[PDB]
This record gives C-alpha cells, sequence and structure tokens, in this order.
C-alpha cells in the first residue's frame, strides 16, 4: 500500500516475488475480493490462507499515457 | 427563465448555440488548414517567458495557446489524445471535427432536426470500417523488407521538415525500429527508443547509436576516457551521506577518540567498495586490455571517487531511472542492487567505450555490442527550438513505423482513403444501410466532409482544389470496368494525381481508426448541444 | 458604420496572443527589423569596427565589437530576431572565431530576399536556391585554400594565426598584443615531436587576469597562476631556492569533525584536564609527517582553524586558499600534483614541482606569483593584463580567448588550412557562384545569383567603416578578377583584399607580406550556422506571439 525501498526489492526478486508501486486504499479492497485474498498488514502473522488464488493471467499492455497492468480472474 | 435563477448569468441557446459550435471549429480549423500538408506553413510561438516553440505538430499549438472558447476545448481534448496513443491525427481530427460541424450546419438552418443528423453519421461511419477490410493491404512481416520500412517513415519526416532532413533521418528512424522486431513479436516503443537533446555541430549531422548514451561522465581525471572492453556493473545501491535518522550523533570522550568515530563514517562506505574489489579480481585477466566501470542511478559520494581512480574504474552518478531498466538491453547483463551476492554473469559486455566532453557537460557514450538488444538516437540541434523541432519530428514518426509491425496491414495515404469513401458512400444503395427518409440526407454530410482534406492538401500547394480532383474522379470511373485495381493519390507537386503504392506514401492502421471514431463524437455531441451557459461558485 | 467588429469570433485565443504570417508584408517587416540590429554590427566589423556601449538592468557596463557578446544583454522582441541571436552564440562557443560574419552575412540573405519574394518566388524554392548555392559553397573553400601551419609551434607561424584574429578585437599596437597570447599557447604545447601522441589543447588553460592600473606595454606571461591572496603567518620570498615540495588538499584543514552531532563529552575532570592538550598533539602528529617530507606549500579549498594554521607557521608552511572548485582544479595541473582528501603524508610521487613563490604589489594589492622556470615546464599559465579602464580589460579578455580559441582550430582538423583574409575569401566565392548559376537550368538560378550578391556586404563593411568611397573602390576590385586567368600558371591575383585608410585605391599589393589570413575551419561553420539562420525566417509563414 505504501511505499517500497529499492533494498527490499533484490530479496524478493531472488525467490520470485513481483513489487509494485505504492497502493491506495480504495484498489486494496478490490483486489482482495477478486482473488480472494486477505489484507496482512503483519509479516510475522502471514500465512499461506491469506494468499489470494485462482489469477487467471497477468500481463502488461504499452500504452503512451501510461502502463497498464492486467489481472484475470479463473472464474 | 436564467436570470430569475441566478443574478448574473450568461447563457446562449438555439440559433445562439448553433453558432457557437460551428464558428468556434471554424476559427480552430483555419489555424491548422495551412498547417496539414508537407507544404504546409509554419508556425512559431513566443511565450511571455522568452520561450520559443517552432513546429508544425497542431498539439504544441493546442496546449501552449489557451482557448477562451469551449468548443474548441473539446476538439483540443480529442485532437491531443489522438496523437497520445496513435503518435499522428493531432491536425486531422480538427479538420474532421471543424468541417463536419459546417456541412451539417447547412441542413439544420433547413429544418432538419440535429439528432436525424448525426443518427446518419454512425451508419456512414461503420461503412467506413467495413469498407476497411477490403481497403487495407496485408503485409507479411517475415520477408524483413528494409525498403517498406523506408517509404512508411518518410511520410511523417516529409510533412515536419524538407528533404534535407528527411534523408538523414529516415535511416536513423529505420534501424531503431529493426532491433525493436524480435522473435517475441512484442513491440516496446518507450525503451528501445529515446530523445535526448544536446547542442553540437548543426541539426543535419544527426547520427544513429547502437548503444545506451548518458548525460554523465567521468569526476576524476585519472578515471579511462576510451576503454576497449568495460565491464558494466550495474549498481542501484548509492555510496553518499544518509538521511543518518534522526541525528543521533557520536559523542567522544577524548581528542583520541574525536578522530577515532571519525573513521566509522567511512566503514559502511568501505564496506561495499571491498566486494567490487573481490568482483574485479575474476575479471583480472586481461586488465591493461579489458576495463572495469561502475554506472550508478544515485549520487556517489566524492570521498569514494578516488578508490575507483587508482583501478581505472570509470564512475557513473546521478543516473535517470529509465536508463537502468535497458542497461540489460544494450550490455546484455543483470541489474545488481546488494553488493553481497556477486557473479560474473550479471556483469555487461561493450566493444567500445568513449566520452566526448563538449563545454562544462561530459557524455558517455557505449557502442559496438554483440548482440544489443536495444539503441538510441541522439538528436542534434543548433537551437533550444531546433531540438524541440527534431523531437516532435522524430516521435510522431515512431508510432506511424511501430504501429506497422503491430499489425498485418498498411493504409495507403496520400487522400486515396477519403476519396474511396466519397463514392462508396453516395453510389451505396439506402436499402441495405438502416437509414431511411431524413437520415439519408447526414450520410452525405459525412461524405463530403471528407474530400475537404484532400482539397486541403492542395490549398497549400497554390493549385486549384477544385480541378484536381476533377481528373481523380474521371480516373477511377474507368478503372472498375478495365479490371485494374490502382489507388488514386494526390501529387501536390506537378498538381495531378499520383499512386501512394508506387510512390511511397502509406499511413498507419490506427490513426484513421481512431480519427473517424474520434471525429463523429465529438461533431455529434456539438450538433447535439442546444444551450451553453455557464454557472458556477467562485 | 460607428465601431468595427472588431474583428468578429477572435475569442478562440486569449487577447494576448497574436498573428503575423507572411502576407499583408509582415514577412518584409521582419526583414525590416533585421535591419535595425543589422546595421549596429555592420560599424563593429573589421579591426577599424566601433564598438558599442550596452548597460544592463543591473548597471554593468560591457563595451564590445563582438556581435555574440553585445546581443547577449539586449533584450529582444521579435521572434525571428531571436534566431539570429542565438545563432551567433553558436559560433562563439564552437569556434570561437567568426561571431561577426554569422551575424552580417544571415542578415544579408533576407534584404536580397525582399527581391526575391516581390519578384514570386515562393518560399520553398527560395531554400532550395540557398541550399544548392551552400553546396558548392563549402567545396570552392576547400580548393581556395592556401598555404599550412604544418609544426604545431613556431615563433613566426604562430603571428600568421593568433594575429590576424586579434586585429579586429581591439586593435591598437599589433606586436605586443600578439606576443603575449603567443608565449602562453606554447607553454600548454605537450610538444613531444616524433613521439606519434595525439596532440590535445584546453582552450580554458589559459586565464586572462584584469589589473587596473599601469600600461598595456606593461604587461607579461606568467607561467603560474595568479590570484589575490593574502598570506596569513608569514610572507615569504623563498630565496633559499632548491625549488619546493608542494601538496594540495581539497579538503579543510582541521580536526575531523563527525557529520552527525558533533559534541564534546566528558564524565569526568579527568577528561577535561586532558582535552584541551588532546586536540593539539592531533594537528601536531598530523602535520609533523607533512613537515618531514619537506613540503613547504600546502594549498587548501575551504576555511583553515587557527589551531592547524599554528603548527605551520612553525615549520614556514605557507597557506593557500583555493574557494570554490575551479580555481583549484587548474592549481594541480601547474605542478603536477594529485588531491588526496586525508590529512596525512602525501604521496612522494604527488608532489607538486615549484621553484619560487613571489608575492609582490601589483595593482594595490597582493598578489602570490606561481610563475614557473625554463625546466620542469608547467601547463595553465595565466597572462597579466594591465589597463586604465577596466571596461577596456573585459574585451581584451575575450579578445585573448579569441586567439587561443584560433589554437583549438589547429587540433582536431588535417591543418590549419589559412585561407586569404582581408575579405578575399568572400569575393572570390561570388564570381564561382556566378558561374554557378548559370550551368543550372530552371528557375532556381534567381536565389543562387542574389546568394553571391550577399557575399559584396564584406568588401562595402570594410570600405565604409575605413571612411572611404564604397562606389570608387569596390568596382576597381573586381579589375583583378575580371581578367580571369592567363595562359600561365602561377597566379597571384587571388591576394588581393580590401585595405583601410592610407593611400586607399586597392593596395597592399598581395596580402601575403600583410601576413593576415583566415581560417577555413572558421568559415566553414560561419557559412552554414548564417545559411540555416536566414532559412529558419524564410521558411515561417505565420508567426505567433504572446502576451504581446
Amino acid at each position: 500500500e505504501k511505499g517500497v525501498s529499492d533494498l527490499a526489492q533484490h530479496y524478493l526478486l531472488k525467490g520470485g516475488c513481483s513489487v509494485l508501486r505504492r497502493v491506495k486504499k480504495s484498489d486494496n479492497n478490490r483486489i482482495a475480493r477478486v482473488t480472494g485474498a486477505t489484507i496482512v498488514n503483519r509479516v510475522e502473522d502471514l500465512k499461506e490462507s491469506d494468499v489470494g488464488t485462482n489469477c487467471g493471467l497477468f500481463k502488461v499492455e504499452m500504452i503512451g499515457d501510461e502502463y497498464f497492468s492486467f489481472l484475470d480472474n479463473c472464474k | 427563465s436564467l436570470q430569475l435563477l441566478n443574478p448574473k448569468a450568461e447563457s446562449l441557446r438555439r440559433d445562439a448555440a448553433l453558432k457557437v459550435n460551428v464558428t468556434s471549429a471554424e476559427g480552430l480549423q483555419s489555424v491548422l488548414e495551412t498547417n496539414l500538408g508537407p507544404k504546409g506553413t509554419l508556425k512559431m510561438l513566443v511565450d511571455g517567458a522568452g520561450n520559443i516553440k517552432l513546429t508544425k505538430d497542431g498539439k504544441v499549438l493546442l496546449t501552449e495557446m489557451q482557448i477562451q472558447s469551449p468548443t474548441a476545448v473539446l476538439i483540443a481534448r480529442a485532437a491531443a489524445a489522438q496523437d497520445e496513443i496513435t503518435g499522428d491525427g493531432t491536425t486531422t481530427v480538427v479538420c474532421l471535427v471543424g468541417e463536419l460541424l459546417r456541412q451539417a450546419h447547412r441542413f439544420i438552418q433547413e429544418g432538419v432536426h440535429p439528432r436525424i443528423i448525426t443518427d446518419g453519421f454512425e451508419i456512414a461511419r461503420k461503412e467506413s470500417m467495413k469498407f476497411l477490410d477490403e481497403f487495407k493491404i496485408s503485409k507479411t512481416n517475415l520477408s524483413n523488407d528494409r525498403e517498406f520500412l523506408l517509404q512508411v517513415a518518410r511520410s511523417s519526416l516529409l510533412t515536419k521538415v524538407d528533404a534535407d532532413l528527411t534523408e538523414v533521418l529516415t535511416p536513423i528512424v529505420t534501424d531503431a525500429v529493426l532491433s525493436v522486431y524480435d522473435a517475441q513479436a512484442d513491440n516496446l516503443d518507450l525503451h528501445m527508443v529515446e530523445i535526448m537533446q544536446m547542442q553540437h555541430l548543426s541539426p543535419k549531422d544527426t547520427t544513429f547509436i547502437k548503444g545506451l548514451v548518458l548525460d554523465h561522465g567521468g569526476r576524476h581525471p585519472d578515471m579511462p576516457t576510451r576503454v576497449k572492453n568495460a565491464y558494466v556493473l550495474i549498481l542501484n545501491v548509492s555510496l553518499e551521506y544518509e538521511k543518518t535518522e534522526v541525528n543521533s550523533g557520536f559523542f567522544y570522550s577524548s581528542a583520541d577518540q574525536r578522530d577515532k568515530l571519525a573513521a566509522s563514517e567511512r566503514k559502511f562506505v568501505d564496506a561495499k567498495l571491498k566486494k567490487i574489489i573481490d568482483l574485479k579480481n575474476e575479471v583480472c585477466g586481461m586488465d591493461p586490455d579489458k576495463g572495469f566501470v561502475i554506472i550508478n542511478q544515485k549520487g556517489i559520494d566524492p570521498m569514494s571517487l578516488d578508490v575507483f581512480a587508482k583501478h581505472n574504474i570509470l564512475a557513473l552518478r546521478r543516473a535517470k531511472r529509465r536508463n537502468m531498466e535497458r542497461l540489460q538491453l544494450v550490455t546484455g547483463g543483470e541489474a545488481q542492487n546488494s553488493v553481497e551476492d556477486l557473479s560474473p554473469q550479471i556483469l555487461g559486455f561493450s566493444g567500445l567505450v568513449y566520452q566526448e566532453t563538449i563545454g562544462e557537460e561530459k557524455f558517455t557514450y557505449v557502442t559496438e555490442n554483440t548482440d544489443p538488444k536495444s539503441c538510441t538516437i541522439l538528436i542534434k540541434g543548433s537551437t533550444h527550438y531546433a531540438l524541440a523541432q527534431t523531437k516532435d519530428a522524430v516521435r510522431d514518426g515512431l508510432r506511424a513505423v511501430a504501429n506497422v509491425l503491430k499489425d498485418k496491414n498498411i493504409i495507403p495515404g496520400a487522400g486515396a482513403f477519403y476519396i474511396a469513401l466519397s463514392r462508396y458512400l453516395r453510389s451505396a444503395n439506402m436499402n441495405k444501410l438502416g437509414a431511411k427518409g431524413k437520415t439519408k440526407t447526414g450520410i452525405e454530410a459525412f461524405a463530403e466532409a471528407l474530400l475537404v482534406i484532400p482539397k486541403t492538401l492542395v490549398k497549400n500547394s497554390g493549385f486549384d482544389p477544385l480541378d484536381v480532383l476533377a481528373m481523380v474522379e474521371d480516373e477511377l470511373d474507368d478503372a472498375q470496368d478495365s479490371d485494374e485495381t490502382r489507388y488514386v493519390g494526390v501529387d501536390l507537386n506537378i498538381g495531378d494525381s499520383c499512386d501512394p503504392t508506387i510512390e511511397g506514401i502509406w499511413d498507419s492502421y490506427r490513426v484513421l481508426r481512431n480519427a473517424i471514431t474520434g471525429a463523429t463524437g465529438i461533431a455529434s455531441n456539438l450538433l447535439l448541444c442546444d444551450e451553453l451557459l455557464r454557472a458556477g461558485r467562485s | 458604420s460607428l465601431r468595427l467588429p472588431q474583428n468578429p469570433n477572435a475569442g478562440l485565443f486569449k487577447q494576448g496572443y497574436n498573428s503575423y504570417s507572411n502576407a499583408d508584408g509582415q514577412i518584409i517587416k521582419s526583414i525590416a527589423a533585421i535591419r535595425e540590429l543589422h546595421q549596429m554590427c555592420l560599424t563593429s566589423m573589421g579591426p577599424c569596427g566601433r564598438n558599442k556601449i550596452i548597460v544592463n538592468h543591473l548597471g554593468k557596463i560591457i563595451i564590445t565589437n563582438d556581435a555574440a557578446t553585445m546581443l547577449r544583454e539586449l533584450d529582444i522582441v521579435h521572434p525571428a530576431v531571436k534566431v539570429l541571436v542565438m545563432a551567433t552564440e553558436q559560433q562563439k562557443i564552437d569556434m570561437g572565431d567568426g561571431t561577426n560574419l554569422v551575424m552580417i552575412l544571415a542578415g544579408e540573405l533576407l534584404n536580397v530576399s525582399e527581391k526575391l519574394i516581390s519578384m514570386g518566388l515562393s518560399a520553398v524554392e527560395i531554400i532550395q536556391g540557398y541550399n544548392m548555392a551552400r553546396k558548392f559553397t563549402l567545396k570552392e573553400l576547400d580548393e581556395m585554400v592556401v598555404g599550412e601551419i604544418t609544426d604545431k609551434n613556431d615563433k613566426n607561424e604562430l603571428l600568421k594565426m593568433i594575429k590576424p584574429v586579434i586585429s579586429s578585437k581591439k586593435y591598437g599596437s599589433e606586436d605586443i598584443l600578439s606576443e603575449l597570447v603567443s608565449e602562453a599557447v606554447s607553454h600548454v604545447l605537450p610538444v613531444a615531436q616524433q613521439a606519434g601522441e595525439i596532440p590535445y589543447f584546453n582552450v580554458d588553460s589559459i586565464r586572462v587576469v584584469k589589473i587596473m592600473g599601469g600600461s598595456l606595454s606593461n604587461s607579461t606571461v606568467i607561467k603560474g597562476m595568479v590570484f589575490n591572496r593574502e598570506p596569513e603567518g608569514h610572507v615569504k620570498s623563498l630565496s633559499e631556492d632548491k625549488k619546493h615540495k608542494v601538496a594540495v588538499f581539497t579538503c579543510p584543514l582541521d580536526i575531523a569533525n563527525t557529520e552527525t552531532k558533533g559534541t564534546v563529552l566528558l564524565h569526568n575532570a579527568q577528561e577535561m584536564l586532558d582535552f584541551s592538550k588532546g586536540e593539539e598533539k592531533q594537528i601536531d602528529a598530523m602535520m609533523k609527517e607533512i613537515a618531514d617530507m619537506g613540503v613547504e606549500c600546502i594549498v587548501a579549498g575551504a576555511g583553515v582553524g587557527e589551531l592547524a594554521l599554528h603548527y605551520l607557521n612553525r615549520y614556514g608552511i605557507l597557506v593557500l586558499k583555493v574557494p570554490s572548485k575551479f580555481e583549484l582544479r587548474r592549481l594541480c595541473r601547474v605542478c603536477g600534483a594529485t588531491p588526496l582528501p586525508r590529512l596525512g603524508a602525501p604521496t612522494p610521487e604527488e608532489l607538486g614541482l615549484v621553484e619560487t613563490v613571489k608575492t609582490m604589489e601589483i595593482g594595490g594589492d597582493r598578489v602570490t606569483v606561481f610563475k614557473q622556470e625554463q625546466g620542469e615546464i608547467s601547463r595553465t599559465s595565466t597572462i597579466i593584463l594591465r589597463g586604465a579602464t577596466q571596461n577596456n580589460l573585459d574585451d581584451i579578455e575575450r579578445a585573448i580567448d579569441d586567439g587561443v580559441a584560433a589554437v583549438k582550430g589547429l587540433m582536431k582538423p588535417s591543418g590549419g588550412k589559412l585561407l586569404p583574409g582581408a575579405g578575399a575569401t568572400e569575393i572570390e566565392l561570388i564570381s564561382r557562384i556566378t558561374k554557378y548559376g548559370e550551368r543550372t537550368p530552371g528557375l532556381l538560378q534567381l536565389a543562387i545569383k542574389q546568394f553571391a550578391v550577399a557575399f559584396e556586404v564584406v568588401p562595402r563593411t570594410l570600405a565604409e567603416t575605413a571612411g572611404l568611397d564604397v562606389n570608387e573602390v569596390l568596382p576597381n576590385l573586381y579589375a583583378a578578377h575580371n581578367v580571369t586567368e592567363p595562359g600561365a600558371v602561377k597566379t597571384d591575383h587571388l591576394y588581393k583584399g580590401v585595405d583601410i585608410d592610407g593611400e586607399s585605391d586597392e593596395g597592399v599589393k598581395d596580402i601575403r607580406e600583410e601576413n593576415i589570413y583566415d581560417m577555413l575551419a572558421t568559415k566553414k561553420f560561419a557559412i552554414n550556422v548564417a545559411t540555416e539562420a536566414a532559412t529558419t525566417v524564410l521558411s515561417i509563414d505565420q508567426i505567433i506571439m504572446a502576451k504581446k
């Protein structure tokens, strides 16, 4: 939800994680509904039960104004 | 009845509002009427701050100059959005919206309702899409024809500049999009091509470079300027004064501890420098002939620049964020954030690395790569506005060529698409179309407005637009019965027609499809607006 | 009937926006607007050119005849004039020579274009006329070149390059100004002949120090840099010779302080008693290693504390303050030293060599003498410039920079490539382009023939500023070019040029004896920038301004 340091992205890239820009609170509620994920603030309390799954496709298309990231549902 | 609602208000409706959309769009089209075409006029913009903007792009004219009329604001936002996605069509949409309002305004005075006029626009526009499938020509990318990319790139170049700068920039744009095409077929326009403004020599001396160029150079004199074989190490970590976390600080008991605690500042700096030295110990083979360079995204503490000078390591600081993403495409290595894990695999490769110092600024040039995945275009100009004129000319040519490789089809230019729709819509039977009765008039107003653009091209050449199109319609009459399919264009040099396929004039597919769809929605909403008022709390 | 419609539907743009197009004589007004500032630079051309006074908003007065410098302080309104203003600034930066030529040539191309537009020539055909004529112009410049500089440094050869360039800027005495600049050039040259190394030169190496008082004849050349400084502890003539060992520190001399919350911590009175004597032993231990290396002078880049200056006076070590950066950067190039941030003992290989350091009164203040001697040659020499008025000191500083920039033209190309001076370069191109205009059929010959007419301004300007009639002198000069070339070779008529005052009637025989020549690398970019400056104005059909 907030900003991310350039140091944390390296250890996440080594394990396969993907980093994104800070996200507004309004979009966090819609993402949790699509993938069934649960918002987890505490990193130590993160469990496999709150991880979102059943995501159809993740792609990025080029448009001159801005980038666009797509998250597809497995329906 | 508005004077009773508000003490002071201004409003215009019906015939008062009908003259708002027709007349305001007429004055805006007249400004861009002389702009359209390769022979069109050249305009310069000078603001109160002293800046100079010299370009033929209609988007710069709309953004720099404010518009008080609200009618043109809808057109300006539509013409600007057309250049955003398709890189072309700014002056085209303005000529379509402004003319279609006037062509339909003659029947509005006759008593025809605006709704049945706008309903005929959609019926006539959907036929342009069905005709677009048979009008477009398929092109196979498996042939890798270079001549095809040359003629398409010259379409936008001859419009903005003359043949002097066109012959120079034609191979530059073609060589830039050549590396864009890959087996993955994904075309990324922003990372593959950039525009870097630098004032050197003359604008006609612009040349193409096969590797990334940076605005920074070595600060220390002993840093080698020319390095034969350099291994580019990507470092996103900065060695410099940090935020220090609220500045807690040091407390020394004796004067010997004062200088003893001062060495702790170099402890964290030298901690990351030992990892670079250990990485250099692997590449130490053939050290005099080869070299090792460092490119940092953020500024580097000058205290640590003397360490890289003794090892003959070129350091670059305060680099752009987008340039960090292209170091993997140019050199071929990978990005490294933490210096704890280092490997020779992530190191890049370059065959030539040199720096050219001009004035106070120093630039770093990289070229001669084994398999470079990206390139650059170095823009040179004599004056500040000359850098912007080339910037708008090359960038508008990027989207024109890039859209060709996206699809398999290409649209011929030189007004061949607008003339073909005139004979198609006028000769089409109305029984097949969904428009009947008075809605037949709305289709004729759309077909006549499309013939102004090929006439607008002739107005800049001095020839009579009416007489030059007389031979165009006479050629298409005998071409249908002669069993010959040929597209007829407009040649402004000799004042006669031509063939866009033979002459090499081609237009992008996404430009004309989004222009007609965009211009139709703008002109339809203006004809359906019978009242214009101004109210608000200020 | 009482009031006009006042341009209806003009509310599309703000009231401050104005539209000006080539129609309605505005393209003629744009050309006429050039002639306002064109005649200003015409009287400033040549060795007889007249300097101009320009007062800015801050009150600073710069007296110079250079077209590139004068247009900097002036506030320009007309947009197309800024095209001509910015065209002269590029010529001064790039080649450092031929600034007045770009201003005059680009202005005359628009004057002859007024007759071209009146005859009906379109803006497209006029541009193609200058582009085709300019390509033929650049090819003829390489055919008419005579002589070469050959060796890099020579006593006589440097008088055929810098001297004719500085003759137009503050003419005055010839040999006095030429010897001062030519001496400082020989010091910064690496020489090293027969070694095959790539020559190198810096235009910022030679620095001009402006000192009021005295006379121009009292000026000299100093191998070292000269600053206005007051020694802190003591002044020393350093008559003990054996040269010196000098070190340069970009960091200040003082106890290293923590960048965060530097604070004195004393828990008990035992640590307080040794705190005063503790800081004295730190500087003593650091400065002892420097004094043991034989370092008699230390260059500092920032403020030095008093506790550090005490031990420097004990061993007799001079103290120098070098503020900012560029001032300290050129000091190490003289002695060949490498700065290091630490306060420890410098490396003996990084120490510089300066034989003598003197402090004497020149303009009323104490200046430090870094001057070098015959052996152990140094780079980035400075030229002491003495003058009565500060206004003359400013343009002569730029006049010397014009001679320094002429030295840069001896490096990148294959040679100097001297061209005939006194306006003989632009006059010979008139007869060549005239024959070129006839060889090209069509309507493009109108702009080509008039392109050579614009070159007639150079002989007319030199003749008008010399107090001579341009109607008598100019046609008499074509008599040498009207006889073409005889049946025998070795034709010296190409050296004829325009003379100032004297007996007039052409004169000065062949300019080969006069030794005044021109640079080929300068004329290449002077024609290209001036042509594109006039082409840009003619390529703009409509001009739009804001707020005015």
